[PDB]
């Protein structure tokens, strides 16, 4: 019953800001991605090259956003690092779900083409797209909305992390994001808000499991004789 | 300090955590099928939890049964050598600051075993009201029991990522390898839950 403060709507605001504003590669990194077919290349070679390549532009976007974020610029930038490093898969996976299209139950690209199951296969990566999929489909049930998900990922990078310097002050404004999170449902979600906040808080704890079947490909990638791009494999500690 | 003591007492964790789970409301009326798979997937982040709260009037140690206290020395021999300075870090060391009580415990530990998006389960959505039952039940504790700080609800809730990751820095379930027979874990399972 307790409403937003001001202060929360301003945080609110510009947390949806950011989230439309860095939610899509330039219309050039795409059209550089697409016209780039180096020799013959196969239908799964092309697939795990739009992938891979997209999922680096996809990266710059989560550093875009967080670098954004209130409390950020308060941080050490070994601790900047540190946090982005240990997040950005998670938030990828939010981004992946922001995407999911129910009818077709396939990822919809920035670049309009939809990528199914199949499309995930061919490319080399089918040992994991199920659990991609299964959690785009969860997230989908819950009907999460834009300020939820600008929350969750606001919360996702101000998480607890080993190797952090100051995780008290990461832990003070991971606080502001939750009571937001809080409020703004509380407020927005109808007719009451009975444990959705909780059910939210989960997201996270799956996240987990999701960020460690994102760092237990290139493995398998090494394996088809396949290669991250090298920014990923450095990001990911790979 | 022992080999044998330890191991006694990881077997013991094992036997206890199966009997918690028996008697959590509700559970052992679920398809027995179900229940295994619960346990299954629970089993680590369960007895982390368990023995982390235990571990909070200890120093610089992890209790793991009767008189059996382990430091950072004798981990590796205890079996949770991998895990052992990240349980002492974000969950023992965290237990303690916010002095979580039993009650709380009990509830995360409840949220863990009833996770509806485990997979293979026949009664799922049941699974979820249970588990929407414990989100509401500690929500309200917490709401009474401490209304000096209104964001400790989140803050219980927020043990269960950490959980989920140092659960997982474990590629089998934990302390079964000491078990006597060559008992698969699921006829474990299925026998010290049906009565
Ligand atoms: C190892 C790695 C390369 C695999 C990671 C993969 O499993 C993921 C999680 O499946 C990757 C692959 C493609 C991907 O990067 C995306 C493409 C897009 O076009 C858009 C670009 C950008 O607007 C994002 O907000 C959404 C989306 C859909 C992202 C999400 C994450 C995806 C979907
Ligand atoms: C076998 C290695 N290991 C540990 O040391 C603690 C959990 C585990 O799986």
């Amino acid at each position: 019953v307790k409403p937003i403060s001001p202060e929360q709507e301003e945080l609110i605001h510009r947390l949806v800001y950011f989230q439309n504003e860095y939610e899509q590669p330039s219309d050039e990194d795409l059209k550089r991605i697409s016209n780039t077919p180096s020799e013959g290349e196969d239908q799964s070679d092309l697939n795990f090259r739009h992938i891979t390549e997209i999922t680096i532009l996809t990266v710059q976007l989560i550093v875009e956003f967080a670098k954004r974020l209130p409390g950020f610029d308060k941080l050490l930038r070994e601790d900047q690092i540190a946090l982005l490093k240990a997040c950005s898969s998670e938030v990828m996976m939010l981004r992946m779900a922001r995407r999911y299209d129910v009818g077709s139950d396939s990822i919809l690209f920035a670049n309009n083409q939809p990528y199914t199951r199949d499309s995930y296969s061919l490319a080399g990566m089918g040992e994991t797209v199920d659990d991609l999929l299964r959690f785009c489909r969860q997230m989908y049930g819950m009907k999460v909305d834009n300020a939820e998900y600008a929350l969750l990922t606001a919360i996702v990078i101000f998480s607890e992390r080993p190797s952090l310097i100051e995780g008290w002050k990461v832990e003070k404004i991971q606080e502001i994001y939750l009571e937001a999170l809080k409020v703004y449902v509380d407020n927005r979600r109808k007719p009451a808000s009975g444990t959705i906040f909780a059910k939210l808080l989960s997201v996270l704890t799956e996240l987990r499991t999701l960020g460690n079947l994102n760092s237990e490909m290139c493995f398998s990638l090494k394996l088809k004789n396949k290669k991250l791009p090298p920014f990923l494999a450095e990001i990911w500690d790979v | 300090n022992a080999v044998a003591n330890i191991c006694q007492a990881t077997n013991s964790q094992l036997y206890q955590l199966v009997e918690w789970a028996k008697h959590i409301p509700h559970f052992s009326s679920l398809p027995i099928e179900d229940q295994v798979l619960l346990l299954r997937a629970g089993w680590n982040e369960l007895l982390i939890a368990a023995f982390s709260h235990r571990s909070v009037e200890v120093r610089d140690g992890i209790v793991l049964g009767a008189g059996i206290t382990v430091h950072r020395n004798s981990a590796h021999q205890a079996g949770v050598g991998t895990i052992f300075d990240r349980v002492l870090t974000e969950l023992v060391a965290k237990m303690r600051d916010m002095n979580m009580d039993r009650t709380e415990l009990g509830s995360l530990r409840s949220i863990i075993l009833f996770n509806p998006e485990v997979r293979g389960l026949k009664s799922g959505q049941e699974v979820e009201l249970l588990r929407e039952k414990v989100y509401a039940a500690l929500e309200e504790y917490t709401r009474v029991t401490r209304p000096e700080e209104p964001g400790r609800f989140a803050k219980l809730l927020l043990r269960l990522p950490a959980l989920r990751s140092i659960g997982l820095k474990c590629l089998e379930h934990l302390f079964f390898f000491k078990l006597i027979g060559d008992i698969p874990i699921d006829t474990f399972l299925m026998d010290m839950l049906g009565s």
